């Protein structure tokens, strides 16, 4: 008769559509307005630990300031270009400074004061605008980077195959947990102040996720198989198949219209206004996963293999050979 | 840096005038620009208010300090009123500048009622 579950406390921080909300490969899940017209933008209410993005064909970092022909390298980064008092990218000790007199933030977590930080600029000198920008944390620097760039991939292997092929490209880069990013964290507008305990961090050791079934906790029924040599290859795998925003249909020479979608708000030369919009049976929402994905894996130790799926566990089955991930979780870190 | 909001209460009647001070307070850069934001009483969503007609604000640069004065006071007024200070910042080149948002007031509870 009773059909409750002593596991759904523990177990709520793997409810990653409920708690995220949003994708994790790609985050586009909210659209705010600036200057009338509507762009995408991240939106997960947890940090992706590890997550950065690669940019193809070329040597620059993707923390490196925007390309405005100044200080890092042309054709530049995803980063906000050098301004004058610098904002970004800070330190925790320059960012508790700067927030010193005021008490909630001056004592937020890293992540969060970052995220907060970020939301402190100002899209396109539009004072009462939704629209802020995500951020990257480095546990190494202890640096907060403020992104410029709120697109996540753009990459047709039409244009960016061999890694720009063409004669006229500009930008071909995903989203990736590359060794590179494991102290980074990315972080939208939106990350919660309570992260550290309603999202996953820590990979679990001798643990399996599983459905609670009957009073017990039994396999997860639909599983799909990966070789993965390590824990950071299954975590890979995981973030690679999870809650994807991105426009999946995706285009060839970039309209107006796509560059939006991708997530995209500035040409450079201004801001990108489309003049017809989004229009017709569209909804405006056929690419928010609301954190709907294969955002979970059973790593086996012992087999070297990632068992990945796509249904919130709502259990964890004691075994010796397993530790439990998830896209959101650390890459490498095992609690 | 922080801003000093005055008053924290203010109980009005119907028809009378209220001003709402702001000071920046220990800030390394100039007021820039400024807004002001209101949760009314009924609801728990701060919302953009639109300076015009009643409301009216003063904004001294200067000694970084700004003012909204509302006048013949309804009792839709009736909220906490947060004003927020805008700083700048000057990309290492330029001739662009972009916005900085900055502290916020702790508020201004104002109530108005009529007559009883």
């Amino acid at each position: 008769n009773y059909m409750g579950n002593p596991w759904t406390e523990y177990m709520a921080k793997y409810d990653i559509e409920e708690v995220h909300g949003s994708g994790i490969r790609v985050d586009l899940g909210e659209d705010a307005e600036v200057a009338g017209t509507q762009y995408r933008l991240p939106s997960g209410k947890c940090p992706v630990f590890g997550k950065g993005i690669i940019i193809e064909n070329s040597n620059t970092t993707f923390l490196t300031p925007v390309a405005t022909g100044n200080q890092y390298l042309k054709d530049g980064g995803f980063a906000f270009p050098p301004t004058e008092p610098l904002m970004s990218p800070m330190t925790l000790d320059e960012m508790r400074h700067f927030y010193k007199d005021n008490k909630y933030v001056k004592n937020l977590d890293e992540l969060t004061l970052c995220s907060r930080h970020a939301g402190n600029m100002i899209p396109d000198n539009d004072k009462n605008s939704n629209y802020k920008y995500p951020a990257v944390y480095d546990d190494k620097d202890k640096k907060c980077h403020i992104l410029y760039i709120a697109a996540q991939e753009n990459n047709g292997p039409r244009y960016c195959n061999k890694d720009e092929s063409k004669r006229n490209s500009m930008f071909c880069f995903r989203p990736a947990k590359d060794i590179s990013f494991q102290n980074y964290t990315y972080l939208s507008k939106n990350v919660v102040d309570n992260w550290e305990k309603v999202c996953p961090r820590k990979n679990l050791q001798n643990a399996k996720f599983g459905l609670w079934v009957d009073g017990n906790c039994e396999d997860i029924p639909h599983v799909n198989e990966f070789p993965a040599i390590d824990l950071f290859e299954c975590n890979k795998l995981v973030f690679e198949l999870s809650a994807s925003d991105q426009p999946k249909q995706y285009e060839q020479h970039l309209t107006d219209y796509e560059k939006i979608k991708e997530g995209f708000k500035n040409k450079n030369a201004s801001m990108i206004k489309s003049a017809f919009l989004p229009t017709g049976a569209f909804k405006a929402d056929r690419y928010k996963s609301h954190g709907k994905g294969y955002n979970w894996g059973n790593y086996n130790t012992e087999t070297q293999k990632c068992e990945i799926f796509n249904v919130k566990p709502t259990c964890l089955i004691n075994n010796s050979s397993y530790i439990a991930t998830t896209a959101l979780s650390h890459p490498i870190e095992v609690e | 840096a922080w801003v000093d909001q005055t008053p924290r209460t203010a109980t009005k009647e119907t028809g009378e005038s209220l001003t709402i001070n702001c000071v920046l307070r220990d800030a390394s850069f100039e007021l820039k620009d400024t807004g002001w934001y209101r949760t009314k009483l009924g609801s728990t969503n701060e919302q953009s208010i639109s300076i015009g007609g009643r409301y009216v604000e003063t904004v001294n640069k200067g000694s970084k300090s700004f003012s909204l004065r509302i006048s013949d006071l309804r009792v839709e007024d009736s909220g906490t009123y947060k004003c927020q200070a805008f700083y700048s910042l000057l990309l290492r080149d330029y001739n662009y500048s972009l916005l900085f948002r900055g502290e916020k007031g702790a508020g201004t509870a104002l109530t108005v009622k009529a007559a009883a």
